[PDB]
């Protein structure tokens, strides 16, 4: 069933120019990860080699190798967001669901962004597609609260 | 009574949604009109959640509505505790020439209607009357700048590309502001899209293109998917003008944010800078001429080509002319957006703006730039905002980003987090970030530590990835060390 909905996804981007990435973008948005199987395909549709596509899967960031978790958490590591501090915050998370920095697992995974536009609300996070920010060391049992 | 709760994400972030249930919650408990508006920022962002209500005064805003607020509505809006007054009344937007972002906070984004009303499609509508190179001249005599960068004139960048010959030439707007502290375009793309989609309907008109792109970053989802509404929105708009525009999303990659990287990622590549034999203008997207500018620089266009260049041409400096966004991050009370000419102190916007630091303590940074810029002292609050001056007085400002750290920083960290950052964000195609950055990186330590033999190490280091690096992320880097080491020694042991 996988093989269908990948067809369909390159249909649906057909003719287009540079059309590698959105199709890798839906790819993912389907999934959750850029599977091995699925870099062959696109390049046979493209025109492309194997080695190409798993390069540019491997030089984005936003392409996931291996799935996630349950639920995600992105928290910017940046400039602004560490003033106002995100240290703390980090910290009280990472001791909350007991996982590090870059560590994931099957119900969590926290990762960091490096911005996300809320520079005044300094501490920001992004908590499965929901934005958070003024992260002070309460909202983070909030945070937990609803994630599991 | 009509209601305008921000649709931004400075304020879903702080719970704005939580505030419309509660207000919903009470009109359904208090018969009421409940008559919600869905604008973008105003700019403050310290109350970004302010529910600014009609009056036949004007729109009268409220503090950091929180929905626990909410019932103190309905009842009095004289004696709210959280009472503003008139939003266009205050300081922080009184003092504001505020051009650009003129309509951004007071209309609803994806209202033709308002925007149309608020001078909307009128320097497109402008423009095709006029001809493809009367229009670049008008461009021209306000020379308006490059914005996300050093600074280069638009007007010969355009005329360059005029001035190539090809069957598709093409245009794109680089929206991939990594850096920390610039959220302008945020704020522009979420709140007023239209003139973004204007903007670069006319460039395309005066340049000789059909076919246009924009590329936003994958950290700014919700502005992403306004784009996509507007540029679907103003198809009819846009047919007038034979433009077809599309938006395309990044990746996670600050390098992204350079031309040629840019350019070879929506190619379908991967995003390693290309060295500049030949400039994207000449051979860009697909070998093809191409004219890629930020945001900012494309806001001003319609704006400038209908208001008149000449009046453009007043606001600024001698060199630096026209309004520019100051954005204001971090450890500061009053954050957000002051669009403003320049000459402007950075003292004023620090400690009389915007006030002084959320913990009250004071300020011993101010960070011009992203990360690939300096951190100012106090002591350089006789400097006014320009990129000549700036660039002359060991610094930079590109996006005008501004953030803030007050005493309990760390100069150290910051200093190696910046190479954490060149390290982490690396196109990895020339050996002085790749390996230069993760080096220092451990250099830093051991300075931390507190080797002699580190310092000059470093320095040289610093040097050679100025010199020798082929893009800014590695020759901008050793700015923020340099400065501060040189600027706050009594960290550095
Ligand atoms: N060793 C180092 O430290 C290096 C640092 N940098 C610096 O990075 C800053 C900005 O980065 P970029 O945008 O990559 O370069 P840039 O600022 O030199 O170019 C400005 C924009 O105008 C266009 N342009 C430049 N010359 C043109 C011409 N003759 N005709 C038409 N269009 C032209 C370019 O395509 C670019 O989009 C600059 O100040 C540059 O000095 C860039 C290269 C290496
Ligand atoms: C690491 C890096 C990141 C950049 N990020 C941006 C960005 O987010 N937005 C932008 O407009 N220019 C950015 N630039 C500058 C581009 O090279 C180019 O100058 C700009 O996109 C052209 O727009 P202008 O003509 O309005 O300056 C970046 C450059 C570098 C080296
Ligand atoms: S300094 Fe060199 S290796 Fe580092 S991002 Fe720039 S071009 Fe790539
Ligand atoms: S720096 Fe984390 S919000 Fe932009």
């Amino acid at each position: 069933t996988d093989t269908a909905r990948l067809r369909a996804i390159l249909a649906a981007h057909r003719g287009r120019e540079g059309a590698l990435l959105p199709i890798l973008h839906d790819v993912q948005a389907a999934f959750g990860f850029i599977p091995e199987d699925a870099y062959a395909p696109i390049a046979a549709d493209l025109g492309l080699t194997r080695a190409e596509v798993a390069g540019v899967v491997g030089f984005y960031h936003d392409f996931r190798k291996a799935p996630a978790g349950r639920h995600v958490i992105k928290l910017c590591r940046a400039e602004a967001c560490q003033a106002m501090g995100m240290d703390a915050v980090q910290a009280r998370l990472e001791s909350a669901l007991g996982l590090r920095l870059g560590d994931s697992s099957e119900a969590v995974t926290l990762e960091a962004v490096y911005c996300l536009g809320l520079c005044a609300c300094a501490p920001a996070a992004m908590v499965d597609d929901r934005l958070v920010g003024r992260l002070d060391a309460a909202a983070v049992a909030g945070i937990v609260a609803e994630l599991g | 009574m009509k209601i305008w709760l921000p649709c931004d994400a400075a304020a879903k972030a702080c719970g704005a949604e939580a505030v419309l249930a509660a207000l919903r919650l009470e009109a359904e408990k208090r018969g009421g009109a409940l008559d919600i508006a869905r604008n973008g920022s105003r700019g403050m962002i310290w109350l970004e959640p302010l529910l600014e209500v009609e009056t036949p005064a004007g729109r009268i805003g409220f503090g950091p509505m929180t929905p626990a607020d909410v019932p103190a509505l309905f009842d009095a809006l004289e004696s709210h505790p959280k009472a503003l007054g008139l939003v266009e009344e205050i300081p922080f937007f009184k003092r504001q020439t505020r051009l650009t972002f003129a309509r951004c906070g007071r209309i609803e984004p994806l209202s033709l209607a308002q925007f149309a009303a608020a001078e909307g499609w009128a320097g497109l509508r402008k423009a095709l009357k006029m001809t493809p190179a009367e229009v670049v001249e008008e461009v021209l005599a306000s020379g308006l700048r490059g914005r996300g960068g050093a600074g280069f004139p638009t007007g010969i960048k355009w005329r360059t590309v005029a001035a190539a010959q090809a069957d598709q030439k093409y245009i794109v707007c680089n929206v991939d502001e990594g850096d920390s502290g610039s959220f302008a375009d945020r704020m522009l793309i979420e709140g007023d899209p239209f003139c973004l989609v204007e903007g670069m309907a006319i460039a395309g008109h005066a340049v000789g293109a059909t076919r246009g792109y924009v590329y936003i970053r994958s950290e700014y989802p919700d502005a992403i998917a306004v784009m996509r509404a507007a540029i679907a929105m103003a198809k009819p708009f846009l047919a007038e003008a034979g433009f077809e525009m599309e938006v395309r999303v990044g990746a996670g990659a600050y390098v992204c944010g350079e031309e040629t990287s840019l350019l070879n990622s929506l190619e379908g590549k991967r995003g390693t800078v290309r060295a500049k034999p030949p400039l994207p203008a000449l051979k860009g997207l697909f070998g093809k001429p191409t004219v890629v500018n930020n945001l900012l620089s494309l806001a001003a266009v319609p704006w400038i080509i209908a208001h008149g260049a000449k009046a453009y041409e007043s606001f600024g400096m001698d060199r630096s002319r026209g309004t520019i966004p100051l954005q204001i991050g971090g450890n500061v009370k009053r954050g957000g957006l002051f669009e403003t000419g320049f000459g402007i102190t950075l003292g004023e916007l620090v400690e009389d703006i915007c006030g002084g630091t959320a913990s009250g303590r004071p300020v011993k940074a101010v960070q011009v730039g992203g990360p690939l810029g300096a951190y100012h002292p106090v002591s350089d609050y006789h400097l006014p905002f320009c990129y000549e001056q700036f660039a002359g007085q060991g610094g930079l400002v590109g996006h005008a980003g501004l953030v803030v750290h007050d005493d309990t920083a760390d100069m150290l960290k910051l200093a190696r987090f910046a190479m954490e950052f060149c390290a982490i964000e690396s196109c990895g195609t020339c050996t002085p970030c790749r390996i230069g950055a993760v080096r220092g990186v451990e250099v830093i330590d051991r300075i931390a530590a507190g080797d002699a033999s580190a310092m000059p190490l470093l320095d040289d280091l610093c040097q050679t990835m100025k010199l020798g690096s082929l893009c800014a992320l590695g020759g901008f880097t050793p700015y923020p060390v340099q400065s501060a080491i040189r600027h706050f020694p009594a960290d550095f042991p």
